[PDB]
DNA sequence: AAAATATCAT
DNA sequence: ATGATATTTT
């Protein structure tokens, strides 16, 4: 999703801002890697040629089969203003952005880069001992607060405010606490790379007047830096934002010099299993997860009963699923988490059942199911219980002198999509509270 | 718990955290987890050393839940007593448990097994001509026992009536009573010459179950628990044959008494000269020097009023000393009056055979001192894979209650409440559709219904037979035999009479429109009625078990509580909210609103 | 022309009967019976009946421990 | 698994 | 066909 | 402690 979500954010950026962004070669290289593979082919060809190339020739470059990919590639390039079209003498010529072209060329070859990539100090630090531990602790702490489980350490105020403003992990002052919404659980399910960009993108939106271009340049530059190998401390806005990243764990400072963190390398791009669990027809759960986070996240919708060093065992109960649904989690997410973390034994047994079913009747094909059907059905049914009775807020209109007026009002309410119930025999109809003002205004006129 | 840092999320576990103990280096091999505080055991059946571990754990633990992959066992004092009884000691148990444990056994667990593993064989009870002598080879220990006022080489005769009192008392005191009988040594009691027929062959699990009883070469009392249809009748027959003494069989029902007679005849060498049935139908008694006597609990247990003709046979039963006694369906022995059967009849070895060792009250544990320890048990899922008991796809159909019907449900009282949802018109349609659909597939369907009135009403509307208390023995047998061997009569209704202890391989499907209050025994027994289908080895075959309930009624509460035992054994219930193809059915009962109103008035007039 | 503030409740026949019974116990719960599948209830009592419904159905659910 | 289908009746 | 005692669940 | 259902006897 990063290959698309990050692209969408860049497209929304104004053209003038995008042109400024292309100044730094490091950002250009990152923006080069996010484009579709076919876009990479065309862009690289145009980097080393300082001349206009007609669009027809680029079309000829592609085969008949891959016409659809070409259409997507050109649209993506045009969206980001990478390709500037020019119409003259009845010819449609396309050229690369001079700022992007020069910066990208400088990155590939040896040339002035205005120290965009930073400067090496030749002071390496063991990663498996300190940087990795520091990165895990910071990510472990922030995630623990998100899940809601108690933890003595508290995330910094700046990150706490961002989460409060952020849609995920909604906080209610009246309740006096912070709770996980549907988006919050989705964030937990998403991998580390998706989670990191999820927070980073929100921070970029929140920041107003720290220049946006400066922040984006540092973030893209951060990916270029490799684990360890501190670099000398760069705009003033970058320095303060660097401190913010340090609170997030993306960067480690000894107090002078900042060591890039492993998460920074993961930020560049992608790259029995831990966290897997077994679900029985008896509704028991046994998770082979020793990580403290895995136990906490499971406890959100599972009634934990005991734990060993090797694994944690619990059971799904009406209380556990009811609690999760009340928080805001959907039953679809609950099954998704259980299935993705299925134990290999469950997968092997499910495959055997599928093979036997196919042998009995290969004509009919059904999807492979890892979890037992009964457990999934019970969880879905429990969700249906919450929506057993539906309540709407609105007003009821009746006692109409003429049937024509009632019909016109009912038709108008339905058109604007605010009619909840109607009955011609009684000449009554109930509308939603949101549309009450609109209906009243229409009645007056 | 020393030099261990509490976890941040340790608060989620209410003092049940077991992280202080460190995982063993070879944890990838050991298949067992031992919980110190609770004493529970978690076993992985997909790991090496699974098969012998399951056999060992069952011996030293009473299974709680046995799903496909993770098996949950528990250790109790009674379980330990049974384990030490069958040729075992603390040293062997401790070594094996530690070897199979992924983590070291805690000191608390070690103490629990140690305490109850030493009292095995101090006090013994034997039966002479008609006098019970609670004797022991040593003389010092018994003197301490005698000093107690509760009881009232040394051998002393104890009152026959008060035998149960001392048996429980011995359990209360540190030394529990042992029940062993060396049938080989004693020949004073006449010996019955019987052996299994050459054609007969004992199945693997049946052989293993009987081996535990005769592990030391001497018969010992106990309870053997096998799934319905496993063949407990053959296990009992083999047990009687090996002892080679007089055998008396007590059975729950006369119909099952006939089954025991036929089954005994079909699977052994005994001749009619040595077989007599003391049932209501006929009081014939055997005059041979020794033989088999099969009776029922009610006849033997009855105390106040018994006919003189029955009295003479009962006196005959109490007269001679018997060598073996089989308490078929031992799940009812702990009843208030049926307990007297053990005391009245003097037998050296007593064996109990039942499929569902479940009882609502706390009287189930009493069996351990009335007959003997739970010798053996078998997995329902394991036998299903082997092809011994037919696979069943249980279901729980949800039948919504219509608005007119539902309104009368709320106002009515509790006792009247039952008849509103049992006679739910939606439930009636569901029962009709399932019967019609499964009759098309040529499947015999048994529809249980505890409520007699509802049972008759459904049967009359559907033009199908029924069996219950009012039905005479001759008619009940005729329906059973007919339904087994006639194509036209594919489905028959039943009642509480047929819930337990009846054999009928033809039945494959099963429905229950109504059922008794929440009780796991009846659910398991009814399910077992179709677990011995002869067409169980055919490829891709699955029996069916349908439970019709009314939504939002108290039946939903009972049904969930009524299937707990099946869930523990492994069976899984699937909820069927919608029955596809029901709308297209040309005729559905109580389709018109007028019919529903007429039925509502008719059922309301009942109370 | 007359607007009456209230809350619209759409539910299955069984829930409708329970709501009516609650209204019988307390006449101020429900305002009108719009249809066999629709009722009008006072907004102040919406939460009370909503919580009450989940309590009455609790009798039909077997809670293990 | 039949959940969302119309209830029988 | 009517009596009387057990059993199983509230 | 009571109500169903079942069983045994006269
Ligand atoms: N060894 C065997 N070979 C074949 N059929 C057997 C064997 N053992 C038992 N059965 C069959 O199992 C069925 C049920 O036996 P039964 O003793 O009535 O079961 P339950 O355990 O329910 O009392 C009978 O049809 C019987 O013939
Ligand atoms: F367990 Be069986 F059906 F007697
Ligand atoms: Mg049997």
């Amino acid at each position: 999703s990063l290959k698309h979500s990050v692209t969408q954010y860049l497209e929304e950026i104004p053209q003038q801002v995008q042109n400024r962004l292309y100044t730094s070669p490091a950002t250009c290289l990152a923006i080069y890697r996010i484009l579709p593979p076919l876009a990479k082919f065309f862009i690289m060809a145009m980097v080393f040629n300082e001349n206009e190339v007609p669009l027809l020739d680029l079309d000829k470059w592609v085969n008949s089969n891959g016409k659809l990919q070409f259409q997507n590639a050109i649209k993506s390039m045009k969206s980001l203003h990478l390709l500037i079209p020019n119409k003259s003498s009845g010819t449609l010529m396309i050229n690369l952005n001079p700022t992007f072209k020069i910066s990208l060329r400088n990155a590939l070859t040896g040339g002035e880069v205005q120290n965009s990539f930073g400067v090496v100090v030749e002071e390496n630090v063991v990663s498996l001992d300190l940087l990795d531990e520091y990165s895990a602790n910071k990510w472990e702490t922030i995630l623990h607060f998100m899940v809601g489980t108690p933890l003595a350490k508290i995330p910094s105020e700046k990150v706490l405010n961002l989460l409060k403003h952020s849609k995920l992990m909604e906080e209610v002052n009246s309740t006096g606490e912070f709770k996980i919404t549907n988006e919050g659980f989705q964030f937990l399910l998403q991998e580390i790379n998706s989670q990191l960009w999820t927070l980073l993108l929100q921070y970029l939106k929140m920041i107003e007047t720290m220049d946006l271009v400066d922040v984006l340049h540092f973030i893209f530059m951060l990916g270029a830096l490799e684990v360890g190998k501190a670099y000398k401390i760069l705009s003033e806005t970058q320095r303060i934002m660097l401190q913010d990243m340090r609170d997030y764990g993306l960067v480690f400072q000894k107090h002078s010099i900042f060591y890039p963190t492993k998460l920074a390398l993961m930020l560049t791009s992608d790259t029995i299993p831990d966290g897997s669990l077994i679900v029985e027809t008896n509704f028991k759960i046994y998770s082979y997860s020793n990580s403290p986070l895995q136990i906490a996240v499971l406890s959100l919708f599972v009634h934990l009963k005991a734990r060993f060093v090797n694994m944690v065992l619990g059971q799904i109960t009406r209380e556990s699923i009811r609690r999760a649904l009340t928080n805001g989690i959907t039953a679809d997410q609950i099954i998704a988490y259980l299935e993705t973390h299925a134990h290999p034994q469950m997968r092997r047994l499910a495959e055997e059942k599928l093979e036997k079913k196919l042998e009995l009747d290969p004509n009919c094909k059904e999807p492979l199911q890892v979890l037992p059907p009964t457990v999934v059905d019970q969880i879905r049914l429990w969700q249906l219980e919450l929506d057993r009775v539906i309540t709407y807020e609105g007003s009821l209109y009746s006692d109409f002198e003429t049937s024509q007026e009632y019909n016109l009002l009912s038709k108008y309410a339905q058109d604007i999509g605010v009619l909840l119930w109607k009955d011609d025999k009684k000449k009554k109809f109930f509308i939603s509270k949101e549309g009450n003002s609109q209906v009243l205004d229409f009645a007056k006129r | 718990p020393a030099d261990f840092v509490p976890d941040s999320v340790s608060g989620m576990f209410r003092s049940h955290d077991f992280s202080y103990l460190r995982l063993r280096p070879d944890h990838a091999s050991r298949p067992l987890w031992i919980s110190p505080s609770d004493g529970r055991i978690i076993l992985e059946s997909f790991s090496p050393l699974a098969e012998q571990a399951q056999d060992f754990l069952v011996t030293i633990a009473e299974p709680i839940s046995r799903p496909s992959h993770i098996h949950e066992y528990k250790i109790t004092a009674y379980s330990l007593y049974a384990a030490v009884s069958v040729g075992l000691e603390t040293d062997d148990i401790i070594s094996v448990l530690d070897r199979l444990s992924k983590v070291p056994v805690a000191e608390s667990i070690i103490n629990f097994i140690k305490g109850a593993t030493i009292s095995y064989g101090k006090v013994k009870l034997v039966i002479k001509h008609n006098r019970y002598f609670v004797e022991t080879t040593q003389a010092d220990i018994l003197q301490m026992l005698l000093n107690d006022s509760v009881i009232g080489v040394h051998s002393f005769e104890i009152a026959n009536e008060s035998v149960e009192v001392v048996k429980k008392r011995c359990q209360e005191i540190d030394y529990p009573v042992l029940e062993e009988y060396d049938f080989r040594n004693d020949h004073r009691n006449p010996d019955l010459d019987i052996d299994l027929k050459p054609s007969t062959q004992i199945r693997p699990y049946q052989e293993k179950s009987l081996s535990k009883m005769f592990g030391n070469g001497r018969a010992r009392s106990g309870i053997i628990v096998l799934p319905c249809g496993a063949g407990k009748t053959l296990v009992g027959i083999t047990a009687a044959c090996t002892i080679k003494k007089s055998v008396i069989v007590l059975c729950t029902s006369s119909v099952s008494v006939m089954q025991w007679r036929q089954q005994f005849l079909q699977w052994c060498t005994l001749q009619p000269e040595n077989c007599a049935v003391f049932t209501s139908d006929n009081k014939e008694m055997f005059q041979t020097e020794s033989g088999l006597v099969v009776s029922t609990y009610s006849m033997v247990a009855n105390t106040r009023n018994r006919s003189h003709d029955s009295q003479k046979v009962m006196d005959f039963l109490t007269g001679r000393e018997w060598g073996f006694i089989i308490l078929d369906e031992v799940h009812v022995v702990p009843a208030a009056m049926f307990r007297r059967v053990v005391s009245t009849i003097a037998a050296h070895a007593k064996l109990g055979l039942t499929a569902t060792l479940v009882r609502e009250d706390d009287k189930i544990g009493d069996l351990n001192f009335l007959i003997g320890p739970k010798l053996y048990e078998a997995n329902w899922m394991e036998l299903s894979q082997k092809g011994h008991i037919a696979n069943v796809q249980c279901a729980e159909v949800w039948c919504p209650m219509t608005a007119e019907f539902y309104q009368e449900y709320l106002r009515e009282t509790a006792r009247k409440r039952m008849l509103l949802y049992i006679m739910n018109p939606t439930k009636f349609q569901a029962c009709q559709f399932l019967i019609q659909y499964h009759e098309r597939r040529g499947d015999k369907i048994i529809v249980f219904s505890d409520n007699v009135y509802a049972l008759q009403e459904y049967a009359l509307k559907m033009g199908k037979p029924f069996i219950y208390g009012s039905t005479p023995q001759q008619e009940r047998m005729n329906i059973l035999q007919n339904f087994q061997y006639n194509d036209q009569i594919n489905t028959i209704f039943l009642s509480k009479v047929g819930d337990t202890s009846i054999d009928l391989p033809e039945a494959t499907c099963l429905i229950q429109i109504s059922s008794h209050y929440g009780s796991r025994r009846q659910e398991a027994q009814r399910l077992g009625r179709i677990l011995r289908a002869k067409r169980r080895n055919d490829e891709g075959f699955n029996a069916f078990f349908y439970s019709l309930v009314s939504k939002d009624t108290q039946e939903m509460y009972y049904s969930t509580k009524r299937q707990a035992f099946l869930v523990d054994q492994g069976y899984a219930f699937k909820v069927i909210t919608h029955l596809h193809g029901m709308e297209n059915i040309p005729n559905l009962a109580y389709a018109s609103p007028r019919e529903r109103r007429e039925l509502l008035q008719e059922v309301l007039l009942k109370n | 022309a007359r607007a009456r503030k209230g809350a619209l409740v759409q539910c299955d026949p069984s829930i409708k009967a329970l709501i009516l019974q609650i209204d019988a116990k307390m006449s101020d719960i429900v305002l009108e019976e719009l249809d066999d599948t629709h009722l009008l209830v006072n907004p102040s009592k919406v939460e009370f009946v909503k919580h009450e419904l989940n309590r009455l159905l609790s009798k039909n659910i077997y809670n293990p421990m | 698994s039949t959940i969302g289908k119309t209830a029988l009746g």
